[PDB]
């Protein structure tokens, strides 16, 4: 999380978190952006512990939302 | 130190340390005994000296390097292969389907895409080279040879030289780049940052940037060429990926080039003798040239007819008009007058 | 293997070694610069024996096992038309310190500080200059550099009791003090020693010292007995002190002179400015000398020292001062002692939530890392045989407590912490204590099993010191004292004398003032700090406290104040802390 | 600021570690048909005794003062031998001599030794031990 | 696990691992032997101890905190010289070029502005020091000399105290600054950067970001006073204009004040020793503002108590008072606590 702030180092701290490919989706208009990843193998408890993390790094004005798909 | 930690030295130490009546010397029993275990310690010494050399990053030789800057998120490039098109010679008709292999010299190279030898298509395939490296960009003429025979193949050769082929990057390179990216501090908010990172791509000389363009989180970036000139589409493209791989998430971006206006003369004028419409018109077409290519801001009138009197030829002049007018025409960001139409009438 | 190369005006550069026929290396110490001398054939009746030519002021190199030890310009030439012979004389580049002539006036300087200031004067390389905190103060007027340099580090040397060189090494220049870098090489009679010349003389003895005034007036006088016990005869010298100067007489008392001239072989480390070590044949004594004047020669194919060595000490046999390396009795864990030792049994534990227990006395979750176990403890399992006898005789443990487990196992042995709850865990009737090990799988535990081993209780001490507990008890003897500045009694304290007294009621003498008390003993630090040590903040410490642990200490704070206890960290001005004890 | 006081710069008196001769390596030689050796489209490289195989054929091969191109003390003499110009005692003196003499300008070559020496109808026959670093 | 290892547990090991039928004793060969080669042993292990301790640079500064450093990207301050400007006083029509050296003391100076003494520009020229430190910050009214004697020159003073020197970086500096910067998070635009972008404008004491306040695109930013008070409008115009200058491009932020209410805080209370009711005093402002701050609902009566026993200097307190009441006061919406009034008795 360190540094710079693009969209890999969001994708890699998600992958780090999920242990999986992540791929996102950004919506400008509604200022939303959405992380897709495979959840078959995520706990809820880690889960959470993303989001907080990524709500830590994330700008305050970004909406996000996580799409863990089973 | 831990160079100075050696067999003998250790082994006059323990020698030292230990407290009996008996003689401590070559070929004694306890000396026996005590020697065949330090020879060991002063093997693991070495050991012990090299751990750290092997745990840092500066000389972590390749694996360790990999799984070291994995750790920051950092991959090592795979490298790509190189892709060009040769030509087919042979009998006509002769069918060749995707995945046939060819090879030149111990390199070895894949089909694509079907090809028949006279087909109306052509007889050109594109090629791409199955490993990865630099000596898979064969040049311009080389001679093909298939891997496995196919009747009615004569001749294999490629008419523009191969392309793309790239090799794994090395440790040094890898190191630098880690370094670089880290020792960055990057905050991607304020807007002279943008300008900061159009500026950095190569073959720009101003930048401008336009906050909420197109709606919310939208930013709108015009770079431009030397002397204010309209850069090429390959460098919008290297700018757009470049700040694209520097922005953050969330505001969509675009970036355009300069746009050119349509400007029409006309004056009536007075010629010198030997001279003709032509001349004068070439004559006046390059100073206007040169002149829209160095003024900034909006058109200057008369500018314009003192360089059309001194251009050569020209008696007198009058009637000076500019799109429809004689006003100063004033040029928007973004934009290069150039000369559309020229009515210059005797 | 000896090289030269000799660099030339327009750029070449020569190995010149297949033609040198004799080399000669030297240096003395009362010089800044060493010598090299070689010759080369050059015949000039034969065509075939002409060789290049070296013109003057070229610079040579030279070389032994990859090393450079020589660099130089070239300064003579000289040739013989008998003899097929060029002979070269080289000098080293310190000969440019003599050729600069400043005039300077310094007031109060490091003797350091003017060395490099005039090394800077005249632009030159420094390498490294010895250091030594003693101030000057003179007015040079038409004095050579070398000259300037030298008197400033020989006024130094007159409280440092040192000697200092200059050396030119390569490009560098450097200050030393001699005697610093000791040999390894020892010339022994049996050995590698050709000959030898030992001399003995009386002639520079001083043993008389008579000051004068400015005037020419003597002021006082001095006589040196142990000198004079050795020569009957008295030999005065006088010395004059300006306004300014109170010289200091023991420094000019000059003795017995005792020599040595040796011829040898060696290796291209013996040179001047060095110590060296001869023995004795007679009495196997071994002595330390002084290299003063050293030559080194290559010819025919053979290699010999010679030396002027200046005598100064015996070496003592084994260690004069005995020095030991003082290291703790324990590394760690100290002072662990009274550990009655019980065979015990050992049984494994699986963190399992059907059977129940997971919780300890305190109903937290176990964890594997805190090498926990479950062992008997005082109320929770009885038997009939738990006699008063039996229980004296087989205590039992409570909870928290530290004992020391050896089943057997590399990695399962070490101290266990009393806190997991057993059922059925209890003492036989023998004496055999079941003390459950705590495991973080199944796995382990199954490969564990039940084995038998020992385990020891009750040891500790976790003292420091005897005398600790009687300087503890004087300084709280000597609480709510009225203070006074400069008292050292039981009446009344100032801030250092009471720890000077109570130090004193242990045999330990430390400095009156606290600020040298500062600069005895061992440094100690914030976390290392246990009941004895002394703890001093301010910068000035016009106030040392005695740390008694706990995070207090006793000291006498200031006038006005007295003697009581105060918490260490209400001092945030903490500088560092010594041990005596 | 500081002078320095030595004919060059600091550059020249930085010296490189003296190491052992790398190890020789030559392009293949043909001998029956005097060509080199091509292998998979490209010239074959050998290694130790074979190259110093080829550099003593070569230098045997050669005329000692004919070309411009080589120094004085390349090639070997052994042409004017040709023809009986001395006693055969003297040319087989003279033969040992040129031989060794012509081979021992390599530095990776250590002795030469002419052996066995035979006059057998107008054939001289020879025995040539060359002893290497390897 | 090397600290597992010591030297009684491996020396036990050893001399139980030997199956002979020997007795082991003080004063025994074999224990002797034994103890003397585990001396040894054991040492292996304290120098691996140290060895992982310096792997991780957490104490006595050791090397590798360089390399560790390097890795997160921090670098070490060199150091700034000092700049400065003297007067030439001397002979009139002399030229004092660049590169010019005056020396103070020890100190060693050089000239960067060619000047000519009596000329129009000027006997004033720009002097920087030649080495790194803070002792090239001179005061005013220094006396320089020339190094290298220019004929003509008499006089070198300087008008004014030389700044810009400082020392090199020191390694407490260097570990400091990198704790700090580890301590702190900052990230492009995140709710930590706003905070930090409101607390650097004077005037603001305590910050409160509240991103998406009002739907996507909105950064809510409250700011306070000193002890918890209300901004001016002054200030609020300062902090969003700074914001607005370093926020990124397309959100939106809204700076407000809240409504204060007055409290009043009195207790009998007993100080320990060496505190006075002034410090005690404010270190009790400092923790009910804190409190107040991170309150939500009512002012809990025990929780002020609490708050106040906690205060270094107390040792014991007696009829406390909020507002004259021990009872719960309701903080309603738009309200905030504020300390008016402070009571306090021995």
């Amino acid at each position: 999380s360190r540094g710079t702030s693009t969209i890999e180092v969001i994708k890699s701290i998600c992958e780090a978190y999920t242990k999986s490919e992540t791929d996102i989706k950004v919506y400008s208009d509604e200022f939303t952006f959405v992380l897709s990843f495979i959840a078959n193998n995520c706990d809820y408890k880690t889960l959470l512990d993303c989001s907080d993390m990524i709500e830590r790094v994330k700008p305050a004005h970004l909406l996000h939302y996580l799409e863990p798909i089973i | 130190m831990y160079s100075d930690q050696t067999y003998e030295v250790i082994k006059n130490r323990t020698l030292e340390n230990i407290n009996l009546d008996i003689y401590k010397g070559e070929g004694s029993f306890l000396n026996n005994m005590v020697s065949g275990n330090n020879l060991e310690l002063s093997k693991i010494y070495l050991e012990l000296s090299k751990m750290h050399k092997m745990a840092f990053i500066q000389d972590t030789y390749n694996q360790f390097l990999d799984k070291r800057v994995n750790e920051f998120g950092v991959y090592r490039k795979l490298g790509t292969e190189s892709n060009g098109e040769v030509e087919f010679i042979g009998e006509k008709g002769t069918v060749i389907n995707n995945g046939t292999i060819i090879s030149y010299r111990d390199l070895l190279f894949v089909v694509i895409k079907d090809v028949t030898i006279g087909s109306e298509e052509g007889d050109n395939s594109p090629v791409q080279a199955l490993e990865v490296g630099k000596k898979y960009n064969l040049p311009t003429n080389c001679e093909f040879k298939l891997v496995d025979n196919i009747s009615g193949v004569t001749k294999i050769t490629n008419t523009r030289s191969f392309e793309g082929g790239t090799d794994i990057e090395t440790d040094e390179e890898l190191k630098e780049r880690f370094y670089k990216i880290q020792r960055n501090q990057a905050t991607s908010g304020n807007k002279a940052h943008y300008e900061e990172w159009a500026l950095e791509v190569d073959g720009v000389y101003n930048v401008k940037v336009y906050p909420r363009w197109d709606g919310p989180g939208t930013v709108k970036v015009l770079i431009f060429g030397k002397n204010n000139q309209a850069v090429d589409t390959e460098t919008i493209e290297r700018c757009q990926q470049h700040i694209d791989e520097e922005k953050p998430i969330g505001p969509t971006i675009t970036v355009v080039t300069p746009l050119p206006i349509e400007i029409s003369i006309s004056a009536v004028m007075k010629l010198e003798d030997g001279y003709t419409l032509d001349n004068v018109k070439e004559s006046f077409l390059e100073s206007i040239n040169t002149y829209f290519r160095d003024i900034r801001g909006e058109i200057i009138y008369t500018k314009v007819m003192g360089i059309l009197i001194n251009t050569t030829g020209v008696h007198d002049l009058s009637n000076l008009l500019i799109n429809g007018s004689t006003d100063n025409i004033t040029i928007n960001e973004d934009k290069i007058p150039s000369v559309t139409t020229v009515n210059f009438s005797e | 293997m000896i090289k030269i190369w000799v660099h030339i005006k327009n750029g070449s550069i020569y190995d010149i070694t297949d033609i040198v026929d004799k080399v000669s290396w030297s240096g003395d110490y009362k010089s800044p610069s060493r010598t090299l001398e070689f010759s080369i054939i050059q015949s000039s009746f034969d065509n075939v024996f002409q060789q290049i030519d070296i013109p003057i002021a070229s610079t040579v190199c030279f070389y032994v096992d990859e090393k450079e030890l020589f660099r130089g310009m070239i300064i003579n030439r000289s040739k013989d038309s008998s003899s097929n012979e060029i002979s070269f004389v080289s000098k080293d580049m310190g000969f440019l310190l003599t050729q600069s002539e400043v005039s300077y006036n310094f007031k109060d300087k490091l003797v350091e500080d003017i060395a490099k200031q005039v090394f800077a004067e005249n632009r030159l390389s420094v390498g490294i200059i010895a250091k030594t905190n003693v101030k000057y103060t003179k007015m040079f007027i038409g004095v050579n550099g070398y000259d300037t340099i030298m008197s400033a580090y020989t006024e130094a040397s007159k409280k440092t009791k040192k000697k200092y060189m200059i050396e030119a090494n390569l490009d560098k220049f450097n200050v030393i003090e001699k005697g610093t870098v000791t040999l390894s090489v020892m010339f022994e009679e049996g050995f590698n020693i050709i000959n030898t010349t030992f001399s003995e003389s009386m002639e520079n003895v001083k043993n008389k010292v008579i000051v004068v005034d400015q005037y020419g007036s003597k002021i006082s006088e001095k006589i040196d007995n142990e000198i004079f016990k050795e020569v009957n005869v008295i030999m005065q010298k006088v010395i004059q002190q300006q306004e300014n100067q109170d010289v200091d007489i023991d420094s000019e008392f000059n003795g017995i002179e005792k020599s040595c001239s040796l011829k040898g072989y060696g290796d291209v480390s013996c040179i001047t400015g060095r110590g060296v070590k001869v023995k004795d044949s007679y009495t196997k004594l071994v002595g330390l000398f002084y290299i003063d004047t050293d030559k080194h020669t290559w010819q025919n194919g053979e290699y010999q020292i010679e030396l002027e060595l200046n005598f100064q000490n015996l070496m003592d046999e084994k260690s004069a001062g005995q020095d030991e390396p003082k290291e703790e009795s324990n590394l760690g864990g100290e002072d662990y002692a009274g550990g009655k030792e019980f065979t015990a049994e050992f049984t494994a534990y699986c963190p399992r939530k059907e059977e129940g227990g997971d919780t300890d006395c305190r109903k937290k979750k176990l964890d594997p890392s805190k090498k926990t176990c479950a062992a008997p403890m005082v109320g929770k399992y009885e038997q009939t045989y738990y006699t008063k006898e039996f229980l004296n005789k087989h205590p039992l443990l409570n909870y928290g407590d530290e004992i020391q487990v050896i089943t057997g196992v590399s990695g399962r042995d070490g101290v266990y912490k009393v806190n997991d709850v057993g059922p059925a865990i209890t003492i036989e009737k023998n004496g055999t204590y079941h003390i459950d090990i705590l495991f973080g799988n199944v796995e382990e535990a199954s490969k564990f099993g039940r084995r038998k081993g020992k385990i020891i209780i009750g040891g500790y001490s976790g003292n420091v010191s005897d005398k600790a507990k009687i300087v503890i008890s004087e300084a709280k003897k000597h609480l709510g004292k009225p203070y006074k500045w400069g008292g050292n009694g039981p009446s009344s304290f100032d801030c250092s004398g009471l720890m000077v007294y109570c130090f004193k009621k242990v045999n330990v003498s430390l400095p009156r003032t606290s600020n040298q008390q500062s600069k005895k003993g061992k440094k100690v630090e914030q976390k290392n700090l246990q009941a004895g040590d002394l703890v001093f903040f301010h910068n000035p410490v016009s106030h040392v406290g005695l740390y008694i642990g706990n995070g207090e200490f006793l000291h006498a704070p200031q006038k006005g104040d007295v003697v009581k206890i105060s918490k260490l960290s209400s001092r945030r001005d903490f500088n560092t802390a010594r041990r005596v004890l | 600021s500081t002078i320095f006081p030595f004919i060059g710069v600091p550059e020249d008196y930085i010296l490189p570690k003296t190491e052992e001769l790398p190890i020789f390596r030559e392009v293949a030689w043909d001998f029956e048909k005097d060509e080199p050796i091509l292998e998979k489209g490209d010239f074959k490289i050998i290694e130790k005794k074979e190259a110093l195989k080829v550099w003593i054929y070569k230098c045997i091969k050669t005329n000692r003062y004919e070309h411009e191109i080589y120094s004085l003390e390349y090639g070997t003499e052994l042409s004017e031998l040709i023809g009986q110009k001395y006693t055969k005692g003297l040319t087989e003196s003279e033969a040992s001599r040129f031989i060794k003499e012509a081979l021992l300008i390599n530095p990776y070559i250590l002795e030469v030794n002419v052996k066995s020496a035979n006059f057998n109808r107008d054939i001289l026959s020879a025995n040539v031990k060359v002893s290497t670093i390897y």
